[PDB]
């Protein structure tokens, strides 16, 4: 796992492909999914955002959700 | 994991270094003990107490265990070196590892095939051993009392045997067999033909090639400038068993008419026998009375059931050739003789050549009472004859220290001028061999080979062919007036064993380990 | 047997640099074709960008390796000559490493490698000539044909139609005959915002990027007038050390005012004297370009001004109007301007942007200037790309007439010639001809791959359709499958394919030929 | 066989294709003993029918073998 | 200059056996010193054959015999 | 190309006085410097004697070339 | 000049053994004489 540190093709910077670059896009839409898949619906639940500072806040509109997630991945 | 039970295959490059640098680990053991004023090596078991110094390359080399699959190779070159003579086999392992050196570079930064490295030598050691013939000396001098004192040796080697009789006729004999030769001593050169009803005193010698066996039917018995024709093939009823066959015919008539098609296939044949121009056919098998037919109209009597030996005797007295298939008119090489005269001898009839061209050979015809008196004198002659030759072939020397191996190097470079492309480094890879042996031989001792050798060298190539080393005063001086010789039987006996021995290690791309025992 | 055992390994250096060049290749490999692959790329300022164009992809990655550098520079000639074809190009040049990975194995020195393909290359043009429909630029009906084609892969597809003869009528100005290579740069895209797309005018003589004075005195147009360069700025004198000005009296009110307008009078009493009727200055925001008082006296003497020239055009103005740069007034005279029928400042919606016609000159040739117009800002900017290409398509035809069909059609049949011409060679080379003809079938191959056709099914159907017709077959994506190019409307000009092939044979010789490296400051 | 007799591998191929097809249809091989020149039908060279086409046979049978196995198991030794 | 000689590894060859030649008429311990010399000569052909992709103990050989 | 060994600088140093004498075929004086050295390097390790006899060997070898 | 090679080092063989054996002397040297010293195994 995490494919790193290739031995040839010299560069100045970290390459991946293959089917381990497919597998991470799944890893990574599905733990976004998981954020929406309680708050679908007029029978979803409102969730708890934190932030670094310590604080936080509860809404059920995923969509203000989403804004605010911190999500670093080229597909998510 | 392939082989296994302890036998493996090396590296193709491992191969390469097992063959060569592992080789000349082997050779190091015995290349500063060469020579009289060799160093010593030192032989030490698991009890250190048991261990012993001696400078015997044989004794060296055979009591060191060598876990180098390479290093079995050389001990078997160096068993076939010791059954030849008991001298010698460290300057056949030392010579072995010289050209094994020089092989290194013969492939790393030459790029040359291996087999034409050792075609190579063998076009070098030719003119080697061609070069130790020329300038090859003898303790023969005073003939005139040696080859009286050939006579009297014969008479001693018929001592116990039935010869006994008449020791005066039969040491006759044997010592024209020898000394009319002028060539090679070997029996293949000496024909012996066995009747009954006669004498043993009453035999005689001729170098007339004398052959059992006639020729021709109603053809004449004497052939007046023959021109002979070596070759082998079936010109009657070929496939010897013909059991089992099955011809589709509609008549019997039609079943000769093959056969006479097979008849029409051997003008194909006789044909090309006409073309060659001779009055006279050798042939190991038999011919059919149609086919032999039209051998006298054009004037060819066929020689039938000479065996093989027979034909390669004739080859040798008549200068002709063993090939039994003809490749183009007029391209082979011809034998010939004066006369064919056809004898008779013991009740049954004998050829006798005359003429034959450069023809050196004899014929010793033996004339017994019984089969016993026959089969023990063919014995017990070769025995005598092999007495005689010793001394022919040994006894007979060279100029030694350092002589003869420079002079070789100056006709392998001689080899080295005209040659093909690849095999230019090969060939001269082979002199430089030639210049190692004298080098380590100065090595032991004490003296600078690179002044010695190089200086040697440069004398011999331009005048001063008998110059060589001087051991003793450090310098170079005449081999003919200090009286340093070396015997011509032991040269031989070591340039023909590194070739066997480089024919083998140099084919080697892989090494195969032996099974223990 | 034994041979030459090479004990230093220079060439093991350079096969691991032809490994590491594949690799590039391999990357690129999926962006072939319109349905090719996109490639992520994170800059190491932390910009994203993504894009399936090979030539933006090798721009940005940012290669320290130098051998596999040379790709791009591979692609900025191949943008730069055919201006299509630079993912191509890459992809047909690892497949040579490759293919010189087997000759290299075999014992061949890399030296007869390169020297082979020289003459593979050459003769794999000179079949492809023989293919080749040619065509000619007094024909205009094929030239909007070929246009329209390169505009219909972009978001502009219905209002190409008169995009189409913009780009044809341009170059048949600019062309004449037997003019080679014709240089793009001449051709000149100005982007305004606002408009539309059908509002276009391709304005021949030459077209400027500025407005003209919107001070007190601005004439906007001017009659008969002459065009100079000036790369120098006409402002009071403003030292590059701390300067100030203090006025404590009003003779010291005077004292500074008499100093400055005299100093731009001087300045614009020689500018007279040149009979300069319309002047333009280098933009430079650091001090003042043209002062306002040099407005109003430049506004007396009836001379028209332009400030705020970019300082990328002063390059391009000084070309195509045939004039030169002029850096001191002392050495700005007559000989160093333009002739103009007519200046004027025409504004389509907003723009305000000035346009001249007749520049009448023997030394400046028709250099022309279009300007596109359009309503968003991702208008005006697709459309100056979409016409980019659609220039470089007929750069090819004009330097190099005739015209193939694309989708894998002439790497096929030429593969399957030199496959049959290889029988005539003899030696080292003969081998040579049979691996160069495999490795001009990656192209096509790859393009059955990224268009998710079956690779080695749709590969056969070209090599036997292509035995009975001659250029007829090819793939496109449109049928999902092998189908007539021709008739589908997919022409790729062969200066694309001869250009190609010419900077393959070339890419792989600068690479075969380093046997080592080492730091060298 | 070419390699093994010191001669291109490469260029000896490329070589005999030539001397069979634009000069005529005959048969000349690589060189394995040393003689003057090509072309082996001059030799007198010859090789069984029977023996040659036995070779191509169970070759290519037992490389159809090869690609019928897809699966190796190897059991340890207890 | 304009004044040339005979190129192509000729010249270098020729200096090979003209070396060679001094090599033959040399003194004990100059013999290797000068035969060296002539060995630097051989490899200048054997350099130019192995840049332009040939084989230089072909080459070299039949041109030295020759 | 930074040089970090000593002998590699002189080398550089008699470089330039074939580029300051005529400055045409410097690269073939290197190479065939270098090659000099290569048979230098094989008569001293086979000999192991000051290299200043054979200088003397080179000196009477290059007038035969010459 | 030119002289041999000597590729191999036999000298490190020899002179390993006549350093180890000139120990054995010097320890045998200490005995010499009556009024030598004695040596204890």
């Amino acid at each position: 796992f995490n494919n790193s540190r290739s031995d040839t093709l010299f560069l100045g910077g970290e390459k991946i492909s293959g089917d381990d670059i497919r597998n991470q896009n799944v890893l990574a839409t599905m733990a976004v999914a998981n954020v929406v898949k309680s708050s679908l619906g007029p029978v979803g639940l409102d969730k708890m955002l934190v932030d670094d500072i310590g604080d936080f806040t509860v809404t059920n509109d995923g969509a203000t959700i989403l804004s605010l997630l911190d999500v670093q991945h080229p597909a998510g | 994991q392939i082989f296994g039970d302890q036998v493996t295959e090396e590296r193709a490059e491992n191969a390469r270094l097992s063959a060569f640098v592992g080789a000349i680990a082997v050779g190091d053991l015995v290349k500063s003990t060469l020579g009289p004023k060799g160093m010593d090596k030192l032989l030490q078991s698991a009890s250190s107490n048991t261990c012993m110094v001696t400078n015997d390359g044989a004794t060296i080399l055979k009591s060191i265990p060598l876990d180098n699959p390479a290093a079995k190779v050389l001990v078997n070159i160096s068993k076939v070196q010791d059954d030849e003579v008991g001298d010698g086999t460290t300057s056949v392992t030392v010579l072995s590892a010289e050209l094994l050196r020089e092989a290194e570079k013969l492939i790393d930064q030459s790029k040359i095939h291996p087999q034409t490295i050792i075609e190579g030598y063998r076009l070098a050691s030719a003119a080697a051993l061609d070069a130790l013939t020329k300038a090859a000396v003898d303790n023969s001098h005073d003939k005139t009392m040696f080859r009286e004192d050939l006579i009297h040796i014969a008479k001693t080697t018929l001592s116990s045997k039935i010869l006994s009789q008449d020791k005066d006729h039969f040491a006759e004999l044997a010592t024209n067999a020898i000394l009319r030769l002028k060539g090679s001593t070997n029996l293949e050169h000496i024909q012996i033909i066995k009747i009954l009803g006669g004498k043993l005193s009453d035999s005689f010698l001729d170098e007339g090639f004398i052959l059992a066996k006639k020729f021709g039917n109603n053809q004449p018995k004497r052939i007046e400038n023959a021109k002979i024709l070596i070759a082998n093939t079936t010109l009657d009823t070929d496939k010897v068993k013909i059991f089992g066959t099955k011809f589709k015919v509609d008549s019997t008539a039609k079943l000769a008419q093959l056969e006479k098609a097979e008849r029409e296939k051997m003008k194909n044949k006789i044909a090309k026998i006409s073309k060659f121009g001779i009055n006279t056919f050798i042939n190991r098998q038999l011919i059919y009375d149609y086919p032999e037919q039209l051998f006298t109209d054009l004037g060819i009597n066929s020689i039938e059931h000479a065996d093989f030996e027979g034909v390669e005797r004739l080859a040798l007295v008549t200068g002709g050739e063993v090939v039994s298939t003809f490749d183009e008119p007029s391209k082979c090489k011809l034998g010939e003789c004066d006369v064919i005269e056809e004898i008779m001898l013991g009740e049954q009839p004998f050829l006798k050549f005359s003429g034959c061209k450069a023809g050196e050979a004899c014929t010793i015809v033996l004339r017994g009472a019984t089969d016993q008196t026959l089969d023990e004198a063919e014995r017990s002659l070769h025995d005598a004859l092999s007495v005689l030759s010793q001394t022919t072939k040994e006894t007979r020397t060279v100029l030694g220290g350092g002589c003869a191996e420079m002079v070789m190097s100056k006709a392998v470079d001689t080899e080295a001028q005209n040659i093909d492309g690849k095999k230019s480094l090969a060939v001269e890879a082979f002199a430089r061999a030639l210049r190692q042996l004298p080098t380590i031989l100065a090595d032991n001792a004490g003296f600078d080979s690179s002044e010695l050798v190089s200086k040697l060298r440069s004398s011999i190539y331009n005048g001063i062919s008998t110059s060589g080393l001087d051991l003793n005063n450090g310098t170079i001086a005449d081999m003919r007036q200090l009286g340093i010789v070396e015997s011509y039987k032991l040269k031989r006996a070591v340039v023909s064993s590194a070739s066997e021995a480089a024919e083998v290690l140099l084919r080697v791309d892989n090494i195969i380990r032996a099974r223990p025992r | 047997n034994a041979t030459f055992k090479n004990k230093e390994k220079p060439q093991e250096v350079r096969k691991a640099n032809i490994i590491a060049a594949r690799s590039v290749a391999d990357a690129i490999r999926t962006s072939l074709g319109p349905k090719g692959m996109d490639k992520m790329i994170k800059t190491s300022r932390g910009e994203i960008i993504i894009s399936n164009d090979g030539h933006t992809i090798l721009k940005q990655m940012a290669i320290l390796h130098p051998v596999a550098r040379m790709l791009v520079e591979v692609s900025a000639a191949q943008d730069s000559e055919a201006g299509d074809g630079t993912t191509s190009v890459v992809i047909l040049t690892g497949a040579l490493l490759g293919a010189a990975e087997r000759l290299l194995n075999k014992g061949i020195h890399p030296t007869i490698i390169a020297d082979s393909f020289q003459s593979a290359a050459k003769r794999s043009v000179d079949i492809l000539l023989e293919m080749c429909h040619k065509v000619s630029l007094s024909d205009r009906e094929q030239l909007v044909r070929a246009a329209s084609t390169s505009l219909s892969s972009k978001i502009v597809s219905q209002y190409s139609s008169f995009l189409a003869p913009l780009a044809v009528d341009s170059v048949l100005k600019i062309s004449d005959e037997n003019s080679k290579n014709v240089d793009l740069n001449d051709i000149r895209l100005v982007k305004k915002v606002g408009g539309t797309i059908d509002d276009t005018e391709m304005i021949d003589g030459v077209v400027l990027t500025q407005t003209a004075i919107k001070s007190a005195g601005g004439p906007t147009r001017k009659e008969k007038a002459k065009i100079g360069l000036i790369q120098f700025q006409i402002s009071p004198p403003k030292p590059d050390t701390e300067n100030n000005i203090i006025v404590n009296d009003y003779r010291q009110m005077d004292k500074i005012l008499k100093e400055e307008r005299a100093y731009l009078l001087n300045i614009c009493k020689k500018i007279k004297k040149a009979k300069c009727n319309v002047l333009l200055i280098q933009k430079s925001i650091l001090r003042d370009a043209v002062n306002d008082l040099a407005l109003h006296f430049l506004s007396k003497l009836n001379i028209m001004v332009v400030k705020d020239i970019e300082r990328e055009e002063i390059e391009f103005l000084s070309k195509g109007l045939g004039c030169k740069p002029i850096a001191d007034i002392e050495l700005f005279t007559e000989d160093r301007l333009g002739s103009a029928d007519l200046v004027e400042e025409i504004d389509s919606d907003g723009s305000k942007i000035v346009r001249v016609t007749g520049i009448r000159n023997n030394n400046a040739r028709p250099t022309v200037s279009v300007v596109i117009r359009g309503a968003n800002n991702m208008i005006i900017d697709e459309t100056e790309r979409s016409l980019h290409d659609a220039l470089c398509v007929i750069r090819c035809l004009v330097k190099e007439r005739g015209l193939i069909a694309g989708g894998g059609a002439p790497e096929i049949e030429i593969s399957r010639r030199l496959s049959k011409e290889a029988r005539s060679m003899e030696g080292v080379q003969a081998f040579i001809w049979q691996e160069f003809a495999s490795a001009l079938e990656v192209i096509p191959t790859t393009l059955a791959e990224n268009a998710g056709l079956n690779s080695i099914k749709v590969v056969t159907e070209l090599r036997s359709k292509h035995e009975n017709g001659e250029l007829n077959d090819g793939i496109s994506v449109r049928r999902s499958g092998t189908t007539n190019t021709y008739e589908e409307h997919i022409l790729q000009p062969v200066l694309v394919s001869t250009s190609a092939i010419t900077l393959a044979s070339e890419c792989v010789k600068s690479i075969l030929r380093i046997d080592d490296i080492a730091f060298s400051r | 066989l070419a390699e093994n007799s010191g001669l291109d591998p490469i260029g000896t191929l490329s070589t005999l294709k030539s001397k069979q097809l634009k000069e005529k249809i005959s048969n000349i091989g690589v060189d394995c003993l040393g003689y003057g020149s090509n072309d082996m039908k001059e030799l007198f060279v010859v090789d069984p029918f029977i023996g040659k086409k036995q070779q191509i046979l169970l070759a290519t049978q037992l490389c159809r073998m090869i690609l019928k196995i897809d699966n190796v198991i190897i059991s340890g030794k207890d």
